[PDB]
């Protein structure tokens, strides 16, 4: 049995770093853009259960928005996240939701993350609106921080668990 | 020889290996080609993208002769394409759009006589669809009929191995966000057909166009002779030797007739072998009288974006 897990948001946002967090427990702040999509899987040790998750990571470049709708195509869980620092950024959020939603049914989980929640340098958007719109639609919220490594785990356990399985 | 399941092992490294490889590649071939978008004002990027490609090509050629009943051809992705080519063959303000198909694109290498090697055939085809921006979508066509891989591939091969497949073909899905012009760049001396629209501004306003128009189409290779076109004729489809990127087009009209006063609003080429359409604005008039009373004016094109992503 495998597991999609597709990671979506803004040029710079964090989408590599939490990969890089969960995968090798490391952070890396120098920036390296996404070419399109990066495939990577671990294999996730729950009491329950345990299967494997795929990962997508795709690519935050408006050069590679137009693909974005085809990384999601039969993905299982879709992963939101928006830098915290920068209100543009948390400006669309909802736009991808949307697309989710629109290319995937209702079955797909989920989940948003405001990452980047380390430092409190410049940052403009609150744990309150982001919550805000997480209840809104039928959509999972938490905090997160690739630089700290604030419950990067919590993201996938609660993710990972919140699913059918074999 | 000392290896019954050893081999199968051995098999899915090679496999690994070159979707590693591919993925590798396809990530720089986008680096090299946005930071060549960068700062280009004017090549030495443009010869690496020629050896760029070169090594996709090798790429692709392995991967379509990993595990497979070796056919006499050269190329195996020629091969390949062949058969699909040849198993439909026996299964038997805008303008209308093309035809996609991966045989369509096909039967224009087909259909140039300096390539020989099946190996410049597979060659050609693939640069084609890279300035299509349909490498991906064409090899992803290539390889839903199921029946036509299972034929021809090994059950530990690369492209019957689904799971890595994908990826592959996820990976040249890149190739879509760049603009390459490589088949255009590097087939300089064929002929290609463009298909000439003027859009005239349709309005009940002084009378009906009565003189005669000529057009000239010209583009970085190249230009167009002036071509004469016949009253009431605004869509013709004209072949001439590649003119590579249009750049710039002039229409006029004899001041002939009684109401020599023409309104174009603008007027579309498109080279019907790459799809490629240009735009080229005008909005003004052409007779003596009107506006500055020009009887030819100068139209300077623009690549429209490609679309749809149906
Ligand atoms: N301070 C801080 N910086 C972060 C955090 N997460 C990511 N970054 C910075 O963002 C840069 C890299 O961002 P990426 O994670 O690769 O951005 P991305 O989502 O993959 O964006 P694309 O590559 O365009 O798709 C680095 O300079 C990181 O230091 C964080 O939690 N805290
Ligand atoms: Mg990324």
């Amino acid at each position: 049995r495998k597991f999609k897990l597709v990671f979506l948001g803004e040029q710079s946002v964090g989408k590599t770093s939490l990969i890089t967090r969960f995968m090798y427990d490391s952070f890396d702040n120098t920036y390296q853009a996404t070419i399109g999509i990066d495939f990577l899987s671990k294999t996730m040790y729950l009491e329950d259960r345990t299967v494997r998750l795929q990962l997508w990571d795709t690519a935050g470049l408006e050069r590679f928005r137009s693909l974005i709708p085809s990384y999601i195509r039969d993905s299982t869980v879709a992963v939101v996240v928006y830098d915290i620092t920068n209100v543009n950024s948390f400006q669309q959020t909802t736009k991808w939701i949307d697309d989710v939603r629109t290319e995937r049914g209702s079955d797909v989980i989920i989940m948003l993350v405001g990452n980047k929640t380390d430092l409190a340098d410049k940052r403009q958007v609150s744990i309150e609106e982001g919550e805000r719109k997480a209840k809104e639609l039928n959509v999972m919220f938490i905090e997160t921080s690739a630089k700290a490594g604030y419950n990067v785990k919590q993201l996938f356990r609660r993710v990972a668990a919140a699913l059918p399985g074999m | 020889n000392l290896s019954p399941s050893v081999i199968a092992q051995t098999n899915w490294k090679f496999v690994e290996g070159l979707l590693k490889e591919c993925r590798n590649k396809t990530k720089r071939m986008l680096v090299e080609k946005m930071g060549r978008e960068a700062v280009e004002l004017g090549n030495i990027t443009g010869v690496e993208e020629n050896t760029l490609i070169a090594s996709l090509c090798d790429l692709l050629e392995r991967i379509w002769s990993h595990g497979l009943q070796v056919k006499q051809g050269k190329s195996a992705l020629w091969s390949h394409l062949l058969h699909y080519q040849e198993n439909r063959q026996r299964k038997l303000a805008v303008m209308s759009p093309l035809r996609i198909s991966l045989i369509q694109d096909m039967r224009h290498i087909q259909n140039i006589g300096e390539i020989k090697t099946d190996v410049g055939k597979a060659r050609a085809w693939v640069r084609l669809s890279m300035e299509k921006k349909l490498l991906s979508r064409h090899l992803k066509q290539l390889l839903s009929d199921h029946e036509l891989t299972k034929k021809l591939y090994k059950r530990y091969a690369f492209l019957r191995c689904d799971d890595e497949k994908e990826q592959f073909l996820y990976h040249l899905l890149s190739f879509n966000a760049v603009d390459y012009f490589c088949f255009t760049n590097v087939f300089t001396t064929i002929l290609i057909p463009y298909h000439i629209l003027i859009v005239p501004s349709k309005k009940l306003g002084g009378s009906m166009f009565t003189a005669n128009p000529w057009i000239c189409i010209s583009g970085e290779l190249g230009e167009t002779q002036i071509l004469q076109i016949p009253r009431n004729v605004l869509e013709m489809t004209f072949e001439c030797q590649n003119l590579g990127k249009l750049t710039t087009v002039q229409i006029g009209h004899d001041n002939s007739g009684l109401y020599a006063k023409w309104l174009v609003e603008c007027v579309m080429v498109r080279n019907e072998v790459t799809g490629h359409t240009y735009k080229f604005p005008c909005g003004r008039w052409l007779g003596k009288g009107m506006d500055d009373g020009s009887l030819e004016r100068v139209l300077v094109g623009e690549l429209l974006t490609s679309l749809p992503e149906v």
